[PDB]
């Protein structure tokens, strides 16, 4: 999704917010190393936000071209 | 202009309007601002999210200006 | 009588459609709306074809004025400068702007005939010279000349204008005196207009182009400046009653890689 | 994901499903403006750990039970 967003910066305009939210969760995963308690909830947040975010990038690509 | 392409004194009177309905089309073919109207002061709505006020009514406005020019010649 | 003319110059609307409606329409988005007049010629409709051109905006209106004014049309061309009192700064700047557009029309379209230059400029000195007498020394007139007259709209809203930002004779009389300043400097006049009131426009247009007009300063809401009621002394007298004597500052008063490189330090 | 045994869906010919190597099962829908799976399974403990080798339909549209056999000794209907 971010390659479709960086190679087509017109999508990046409407993606940036949710992109940065997934980036914040990614930064959380980058910051901690071997955090057995916050591993699974961050994995859930990463997967759910990237799932929704994937739908956002694809849906925004379609809507912007429409 | 394409449609507009002593009793003989009315020709010089109608030619002024027929030639007057052509100078507005010399605005570099686009002009990017052929709209003269605006909306109201919005508080909590979708004003900038829509097109604009004059954006949805200027084409018919300038389209009707030439019709007014044509309808006000013979009388 | 030959072909009379009228050039109404609406400033972004300013009740110009309402003004031509009360006098005698699809819409207005570009300008140059050719209109004819069937004015009572004191007997019947003698085909007084006083053509009216509704010019609004500045998006290529010089060609519109070029087709709206012929060679022999110049003496019988009653130009009308229109702006509404709801925005006083618009009238103050737009009157100078319309005078500038008229000067552009004279400096660009009136300049080819040489005989009309030496005859029209003398007739202009005659008109501005015969603009003021027969009413019952010298005003700083500019070089503009054609039948000039101004018309201000939204005049039956003095209570609204004083409730919003005037609330003193300074602003109202300031507008009146400064429009009088521009009228005395342009050799013009000024006939106000209102909603279903002040039936006074057609009087000076039928009068000058060959039904007279009144003048009012007592009402202070319907102020009519006829041809000749613009002098460089009453302007200073009007903006002296609690207002500053000739100010130049009160005009504005009444006016992937990116984020990953950022988070690279978070991994440590 | 690496889909393994993407079988049909009884009374849903166009709503094709498929178990994956990741341990999740993916449900596609060609007529949902997404050839990518529209109903993905998260890889939590509810789903399977080891690869899902055999997703398969059990029963008609009334009891559309989709058993997804995995290599974990755990299946999911």
């Amino acid at each position: 999704t971010c390659e479709k967003v960086e190679e087509r910066n017109t999508i990046s305009l409407l993606v940036a917010g949710l992109k940065k939210e997934v980036q914040a969760l990614i930064a959380e995963g980058i910051a901690l190393v071997w955090e057995s308690y916050k591993l699974d909830p961050y994995v859930q947040r990463l997967a759910e936000t990237v799932f929704n975010f994937q739908e956002k990038v694809d849906d925004l690509l379609i809507i912007e071209e429409k | 202009t394409q449609v507009l392409l002593x009793x003989x004194x009315x020709x010089x009177x109608x030619x002024x309007x027929x030639x007057x309905x052509x100078x507005x089309x010399x605005x570099x073919x686009x002009x990017x601002x052929x709209x003269x109207x605006x909306x109201x002061x919005x508080x909590x709505x979708x004003x900038x999210x829509x097109x604009x006020x004059x954006l949805e009514e200027s084409y018919s406005a300038v389209m009707g200006i030439v019709s007014e020019v044509e309808q006000y010649v013979k009388v | 009588p030959s072909g009379k003319n009228i050039l109404v110059f609406g400033e972004d609307g300013s009740g110009k459609t309402t003004l031509m409606t009360k006098l005698q329409h699809g819409k207005k988005g570009r300008g140059l709306e050719y209109l004819y007049l069937s004015v009572h010629d004191e007997d019947r409709d003698d085909h007084t074809r006083c053509n009216v051109w509704i010019l609004d905006g500045d998006l290529y209106h010089k060609g519109l004025l070029k087709f709206a004014v012929s060679a022999e049309s110049l003496p019988e061309t009653l130009v009308i400068f229109v702006a509404d009192m709801s925005r006083p700064w618009t009238v103050m700047e737009s009157l100078q702007k319309w005078a500038s557009v008229l000067r552009e029309h004279i400096d660009k379209m009136k300049i080819p005939p040489e005989k009309m230059r030496e005859l029209e400029r003398k007739f202009v000195k005659d008109f501005q010279d015969y603009m003021e007498p027969e009413e019952g020394d010298n005003v700083l007139t500019h070089n503009l000349g054609i039948p000039v007259l101004v018309v201000c709209t939204k005049c039956d809203a003095v209570s609204v204008l004083e409730k919003e930002h005037d609330y003193r004779d300074e602003h109202l009389d300031f507008i009146q005196s400064h429009l009088r300043r521009f009228c005395l400097q342009y050799g013009a006049a000024l006939i106000y207009t209102s909603v279903k009131e002040e039936k006074n426009l057609d009087l000076l247009y039928k009068y000058i182009v060959h039904f007279t007009t009144p003048a009012l300063v007592v009402e202070k809401d319907a102020v009519f400046i006829p041809a000749g009621w613009d002098n460089e002394k009453k302007i200073a007298i009007l903006h002296e009653n609690f207002t500053t004597v000739k100010p130049e500052d009160a005009y504005e008063d009444f006016i992937v890689f990116l984020m990953k490189q950022q988070s690279l330090l978070a991994k440590q | 994901s690496a889909v393994m045994s993407a079988t049909f869906a009884k009374f849903h010919p166009n709503l094709v499903v498929g178990g994956t190597y990741s341990g999740q099962i993916v449900l596609w829908d060609n007529r949902s403006n997404k050839r990518t799976p529209v109903q993905r399974t998260p890889l939590s403990a509810a789903a399977h750990t080891h690869p899902v080798y055999c997703v398969n339909v059990v029963g008609t549209q009334n009891a559309h039970n989709l058993i997804s056999i995995s290599t974990d000794g755990k299946i999911c209907s």
